[PDB]
């Protein structure tokens, strides 16, 4: 299908950026205790 | 590429189900 | 229309009355430039849709 | 080169009269005495090379021939168009109300 | 023993043509002073073969086998018409009426669906000269009409059709139309097919015959959208003959 | 607008004589049409043969013209095809076939006039809607 | 066509697809379960069972 | 009149395709679910605090004690569904959060529709469909329906436009 | 029939029904323009302007 | 320039993934 | 070449001798299928380079 070529990077960054944010916060929470 | 993307996300959600159930923070009483 | 009538009343032919219409004015009288013809996920310039206008 | 043959047919006498070779049978209701008996005979015996040919349908009573003569000026013939005669579309072209 | 509807329903037997007993090796005499008709012609396909496109130079791909996916809906039956005698002793069957078409779609290796209008519409089939008896060596050869698989009212998924529907790609209002002409202008094809009926059994007493057929015709072209395929169909037939 | 005598005036015959119905007759005709006819002829179409409607221009071109009280009353007694070539009492309700269409049994001559009158009045009120089908709903 | 694992399945005897083609060009063939698709499916299933085995250990 | 508003938004805006409406749907149905599952859970994890078959009387609005077992409720849902609430404050905040957020999302999509900024089409679907008359999806089937709605209700629903659509221009499938 | 006054088709008349219909399908958009769709690989579907995008945001 | 379209995603992930790795490890080192 | 020399021995024309060579065998005699003709960042299938072979 002739889909928008930037939809892939849009989607990948849309997932990756906020997920990484949460993982950073979680792991440094665990090393506190 | 869009099919791979759709199935990849869906598979990530199923793996998350596995961890949320079997690797949850256990609820402890008082 | 106001200008075509004006050109005609002073005796210009149909071809002359309409050839005097600036293209820029004609380009406004075209729904492709109406801002309420878009869509949320139709991205980019208007040229990406109907194209780069070349001539009236 | 690629032409919609039905649109093209609307530019012929088919687009203004009852084409004895192509029009769907429901159009014979627009003139008195034609439907259903003569319309049936007409459709079954198409095609016709001339409008006059319908008067030579074997079995016409003299009154049926009189009704045809009265209506000959509302008739036409054009070349059979496969798209309009296949599928039995002359008896039912899928149009109701 | 003649079966009832309630004996047939759901068995798939309704799609099969009547068989003749293996003893039925008679001959049916033809009196040219008499007139005859086929009271029932039944054709039952067993094999659908589709010709492949070898794409290269001089190879001409062969007919490959296909899988039927539209189930027990394939047989032509209740076909009737004149069985004439010609001035050379040949017989010609002229098809008049009957259930003379079945839409079929078979699937090729690789998943392509090939739909086709299996038909003998307007069949005219003739024997050799000087027949005088229909025997277990009589052959009928004929040709028939293959109208468009869809008729003129058919609307494609974007609402475009021939005698109805849109005349353009309305979801692409300012796209260039030249590239879309093949899919925007529907066309009603009408092509010929060829058929051989080979008689292998004859009940001389009853006028029943049975045997084998091969026909060749064109598949669906989707109202001129794409090029058709060539299809070979093999099966069995049954016909019953009567003095007209 | 209202149900004036002008709209309640419909042809009696082909000769050109006319008749003015009453509002009583109209409502009675509408009710009897609904009782005996509407299941096939709702809104002036024919559900079981849409090629033949109850528009006045259609009734006019029928053989026996049926665009008048007489023709319509005769039709409910001895219905024929559109060209008048065959009688169709066996497949169409009528007094001739009231044995096989039991709803016609208790219709009086007066009832027929009202049913016919309603059929002739109704396109004068609704116009294209009468006999036009869903396009005009 | 840049096929990388297809030839290793072909090498050891897997030659056909459930859609009826084979890499030798023969059409109309029933490969049974052990088609290109069946081998792939088996590795996916096997991968999932090893996943569970890993959690247990 | 509100029903007509619904159908208008389908035929003209293809509003069901709008992800902002879908989030509103998930918020409204999510709320109603939460509502029913929370009330049901409490009513079937009640403590026996009175003696009668009517369990309503056995509650005093000034008692300090919880009137149902959060512990048993958590076990039940953990074993039925996999996960369960364990924090009563989070649970009740979540019940605020879900339908409020859902409604806010649908409002945003309506703001877009003020401008005809619809999520009307998928361009990839249309390019294929125009070129390939055998390609059909539930997406193309629903636009045909939209086109029917528009042409058949517009003359009467927008009378100031004096739309006259003769019978021959009306989009219509076979027979109907 | 369709006749053009001014512009690029000035003084030209068209009578073949498919061509005349083609311009009538464009006339519903107002005035008729020649577009370059190749350079941007334009898909043919109307987009909103900066006025629309600004207002929406 | 007629470049590779997957070039953008390859470069972006090439930076993003290992960098996130290191950031995760650095932040949880700091909070202990 | 062996096969060509043989066909001419058996008395075929140049056209006949060369028309008897299978396309598969000629396709091997082509440097585009030489594995040592690529590049480290030229990515994808060989059809992405010289194209999809259609005929000899
Ligand atoms: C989440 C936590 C939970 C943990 C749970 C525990 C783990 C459980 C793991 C189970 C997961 C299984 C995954 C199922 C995959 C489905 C495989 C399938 O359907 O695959 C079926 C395959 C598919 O067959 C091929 O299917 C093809 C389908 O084609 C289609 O598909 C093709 C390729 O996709 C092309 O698209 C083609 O064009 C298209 O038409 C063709 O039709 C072929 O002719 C046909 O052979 O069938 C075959 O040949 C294969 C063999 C079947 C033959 C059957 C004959 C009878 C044998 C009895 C078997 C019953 C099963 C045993 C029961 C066990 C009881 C003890
Ligand atoms: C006020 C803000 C604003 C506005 C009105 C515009 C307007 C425009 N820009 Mg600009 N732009 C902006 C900010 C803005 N820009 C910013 C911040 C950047 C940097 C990223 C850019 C970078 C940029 C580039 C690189 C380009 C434009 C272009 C354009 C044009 C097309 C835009 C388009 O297709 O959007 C389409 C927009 C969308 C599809 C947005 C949808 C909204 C998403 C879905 C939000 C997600 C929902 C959210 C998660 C909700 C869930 C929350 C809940 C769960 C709690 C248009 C003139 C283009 C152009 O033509 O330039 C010449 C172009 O190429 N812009
Ligand atoms: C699964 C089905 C489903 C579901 C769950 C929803 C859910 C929703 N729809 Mg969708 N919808 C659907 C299918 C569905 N829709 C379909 C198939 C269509 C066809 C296209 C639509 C078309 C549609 C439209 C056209 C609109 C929605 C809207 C909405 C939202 C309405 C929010 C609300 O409560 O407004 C209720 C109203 C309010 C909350 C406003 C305040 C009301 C005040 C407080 C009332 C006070 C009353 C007062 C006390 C006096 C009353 C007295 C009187 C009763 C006697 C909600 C997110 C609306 C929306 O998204 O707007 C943001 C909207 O405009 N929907
Ligand atoms: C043994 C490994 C191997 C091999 C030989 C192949 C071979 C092939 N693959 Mg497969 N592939 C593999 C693994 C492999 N693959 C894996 C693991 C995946 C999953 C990601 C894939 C996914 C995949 C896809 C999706 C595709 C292929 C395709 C192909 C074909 C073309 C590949 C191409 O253009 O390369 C290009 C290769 C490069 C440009 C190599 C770049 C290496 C750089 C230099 C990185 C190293 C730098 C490093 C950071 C240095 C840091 C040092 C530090 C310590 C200082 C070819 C037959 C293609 C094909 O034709 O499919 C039909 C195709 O589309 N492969
Ligand atoms: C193979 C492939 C690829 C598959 C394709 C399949 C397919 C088509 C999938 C499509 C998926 C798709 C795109 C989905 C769309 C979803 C969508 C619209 C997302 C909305 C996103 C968004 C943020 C919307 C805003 C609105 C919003 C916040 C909604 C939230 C909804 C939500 C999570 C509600 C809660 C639902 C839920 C089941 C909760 C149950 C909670 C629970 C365990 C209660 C039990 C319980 C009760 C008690 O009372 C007590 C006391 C205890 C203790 C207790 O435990
Ligand atoms: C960290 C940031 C990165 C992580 C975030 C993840 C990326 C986010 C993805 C979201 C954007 C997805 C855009 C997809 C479109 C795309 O891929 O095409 C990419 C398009 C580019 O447009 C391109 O233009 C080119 C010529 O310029 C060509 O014509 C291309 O065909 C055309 O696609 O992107 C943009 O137009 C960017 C616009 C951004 C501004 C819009 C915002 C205005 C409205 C505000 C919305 C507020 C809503 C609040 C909600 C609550
Ligand atoms: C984790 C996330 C990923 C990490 C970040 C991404 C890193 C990507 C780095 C690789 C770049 C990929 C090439 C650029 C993108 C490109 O176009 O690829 C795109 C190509 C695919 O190629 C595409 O193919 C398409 C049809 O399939 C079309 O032909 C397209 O034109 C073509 O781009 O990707 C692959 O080929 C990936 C192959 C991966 C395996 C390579 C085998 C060599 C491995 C040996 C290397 C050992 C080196 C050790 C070093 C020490
Ligand atoms: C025909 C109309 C619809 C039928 C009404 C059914 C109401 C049933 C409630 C369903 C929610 C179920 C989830 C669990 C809900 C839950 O757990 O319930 C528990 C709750 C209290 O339980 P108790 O054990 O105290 O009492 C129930 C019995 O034990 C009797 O003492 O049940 C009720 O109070 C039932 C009251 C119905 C008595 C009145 C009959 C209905 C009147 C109102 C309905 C009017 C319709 C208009
Ligand atoms: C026998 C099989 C039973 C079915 C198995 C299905 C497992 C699915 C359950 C979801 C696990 C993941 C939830 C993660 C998140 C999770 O771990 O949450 C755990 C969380 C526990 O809450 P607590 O009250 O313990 O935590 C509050 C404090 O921690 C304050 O932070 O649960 C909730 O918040 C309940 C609301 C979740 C309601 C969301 C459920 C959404 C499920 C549906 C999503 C489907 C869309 C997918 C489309 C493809
Ligand atoms: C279905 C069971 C019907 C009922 C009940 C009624 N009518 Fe009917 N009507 C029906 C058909 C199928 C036809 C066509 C008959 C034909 O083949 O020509 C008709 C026709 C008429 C007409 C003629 C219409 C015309 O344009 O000439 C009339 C005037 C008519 N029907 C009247 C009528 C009345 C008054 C009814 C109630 C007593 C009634 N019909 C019921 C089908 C059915
Ligand atoms: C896609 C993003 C890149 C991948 C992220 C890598 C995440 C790996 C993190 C592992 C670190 C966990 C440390 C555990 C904390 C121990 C507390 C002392
Ligand atoms: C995650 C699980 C991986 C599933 C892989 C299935 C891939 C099927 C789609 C392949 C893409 C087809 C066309 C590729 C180029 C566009
Ligand atoms: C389904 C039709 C074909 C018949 C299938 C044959 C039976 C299954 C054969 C599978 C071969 C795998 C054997 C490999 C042995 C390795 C065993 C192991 O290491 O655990």
């Amino acid at each position: 299908m002739e889909v928008n070529q930037l939809g892939l990077i849009a989607t990948a960054l849309f997932v990756l950026v906020p997920s990484v944010f949460l993982i950073i916060l979680y792991v440094q929470t665990e090393s506190q205790q | 590429m869009e099919t791979i993307t759709y199935v990849f996300i869906f598979a990530c959600i199923i793996a998350l189900f596995f961890f949320a159930i079997f690797f949850r923070e256990p609820p402890r009483i008082t | 229309n106001r200008r075509v009538q004006a050109s005609l009343a002073s005796g210009a032919t149909l071809e002359e009355a309409w050839s005097a219409i600036p293209e820029k004015l004609a380009f406004y009288d075209y729904i492709g430039n109406n801002p309420a013809k878009g869509g949320l996920f139709r991205t980019g310039p208007m040229n990406k849709g109907d194209g780069i206008a070349q001539a009236w | 080169e690629l032409v919609n043959v039905v649109d093209e047919k609307l530019g012929t006498a088919y687009g203004e009269k009852i084409d004895l070779n192509n029009t769907n049978i429901a159009a014979f209701i627009q003139y008195r005495g034609l439907y259903p008996t003569l319309a049936k005979l007409i459709v079954k015996n198409a095609p016709y090379e001339s409008v006059e040919d319908v008067l030579n349908i074997p079995g016409l009573t003299e009154r049926q021939k009189q009704i045809l003569r009265e209506n000959l000026e509302h008739f036409t013939v054009t070349e059979v168009e496969t798209a309009l005669v296949e599928g039995g579309d002359r008896y039912n072209n899928g149009l109701y109300k | 023993q003649t079966l009832t509807y309630d004996d047939i329903v759901g068995t798939g037997l309704a799609n099969k043509c009547p068989t003749l007993d293996d003893t039925a090796r008679g001959a049916y005499p033809i009196d040219s002073s008499q007139t005859y008709r086929i009271a029932r012609l039944c054709l039952q396909p067993t094999t659908f073969l589709v010709k492949e496109e070898p794409k290269n130079k001089r190879q001409e791909a062969e007919f490959v086998p296909t899988k039927l996916v539209t189930r027990e809906t394939t047989s032509l039956d209740q076909i009737q018409g004149e069985l004439k005698v010609n001035s050379d002793g040949s017989l010609t069957f002229v098809e008049e009426d009957g259930i003379d078409f079945q839409p079929v779609t078979v699937q090729m290796a690789g998943g392509e669906r090939i739909p086709l209008l299996f038909t003998v519409k307007n069949l005219v089939a003739s024997t050799q000269p000087n027949v005088t008896s229909i025997t277990t060596s009589t052959d009928f050869k004929g040709e028939f009409n293959v109208p468009s698989y869809r008729t003129a009212n058919f609307l494609d998924p974007k609402g475009r059709g021939l005698a109805s529907g849109y005349d353009s790609a309305i979801a692409l209002p300012q796209a260039k139309e030249e590239e879309l002409a093949r899919a925007n202008v529907k066309r009603f094809s009408l092509t010929k097919g060829q058929i051989s009926l080979n008689v292998a059994k004859v009940d001389g007493r009853t006028g029943e015959i049975a045997g084998t057929f091969e026909s060749e015709q064109l598949s669906d072209d989707d109202m001129g959208a794409h090029e058709p395929h060539e299809v070979k169909i093999q099966g069995v037939f049954y016909a019953s003959i009567e003095p007209a | 607008a209202e149900l004036t005598p002008e709209v309640l005036t419909v042809p009696l015959n082909s000769e050109g004589k006319t008749i003015t119905l009453t509002e009583k007759q109209y409502l009675e005709g509408k009710r009897l049409f609904q009782y005996a006819c509407a299941s096939c002829h709702v809104g002036g179409i024919t559900k079981t043969n849409p090629s033949l409607d109850l528009r006045t221009e259609t009734l006019a071109l029928a053989t026996p013209p049926r665009d008048n009280i007489e023709g319509l009353v005769d039709y409910m007694k001895n219905p024929t095809t559109y060209d008048g070539e065959q009688e169709i009492a066996e497949v169409h309700p009528s007094l001739r076939s009231a044995d096989i269409f039991p709803k016609m049994r208790n219709l009086t001559e007066k009832d027929l006039v009202a049913i016919a009158g309603h059929i002739l009045v109704e396109p004068k009120i609704l116009g294209d809607k009468w006999g036009g089908g869903k396009v005009y709903y | 066509q840049g096929m990388f694992v297809l030839p290793f399945m072909a090498r050891l005897g897997v030659t056909g697809s459930w859609s009826g083609w084979s890499i030798t060009g023969e059409t109309g063939i029933d490969p049974g379960f052990w088609s290109f698709e069946g081998v792939a499916l088996a590795h996916i299933v096997l991968s999932g069972l090893l996943f569970l085995a890993a959690c247990w250990h | 009149a509100i029903f007509r508003f619904l159908l208008f938004f389908q035929g003209f805006h293809n509003w069901t395709l709008n992800p902002f409406h879908m989030m509103g749907v998930a918020g409204v149905l999510g709320g109603a679910l939460l509502c029913a599952i929370h009330g049901a859970t409490v009513e079937n994890t009640l403590f026996q605090d009175g003696e009668g078959a009517s369990t309503f009387r056995a509650f005093n609005p000034t008692q300090a004690e919880e009137t149902y077992s959060m512990v048993t409720a958590n076990r039940f849902w953990s074993q039925i569904f996999g996960i369960a609430f364990s924090n009563k404050r989070w649970l009740h905040f979540f019940m605020l959060f879900v339908p409020v957020t859902g409604l806010w999302m649908s409002a945003i999509g309506v703001v877009g529709l003020a401008l005809n900024l619809r999520s009307y089409d998928f361009i990839s679907q249309e390019i294929r469909a125009a070129e390939d008359p055998e390609f059909e999806t539930f997406y193309t089937k629903n636009l045909l329906l939209n086109e029917g709605i528009r042409a058949w209700m517009a003359p009467q629903d927008q009378p100031h436009e004096n739309f006259v659509f003769p019978e021959e221009v009306l989009p219509r499938g076979n027979a109907l | 029939t369709v006749s053009f006054y001014g512009g690029e088709l000035n003084g030209q008349t068209f009578t073949d029904p498919p061509t005349v219909k083609s311009y009538a399908r464009k006339a519903i958009f107002g005035e008729i323009f020649e577009f370059d769709t190749e350079t941007l690989n334009s898909d043919g579907i109307f987009r909103t302007s900066p006025r629309g995008w600004f207002t929406f945001a």
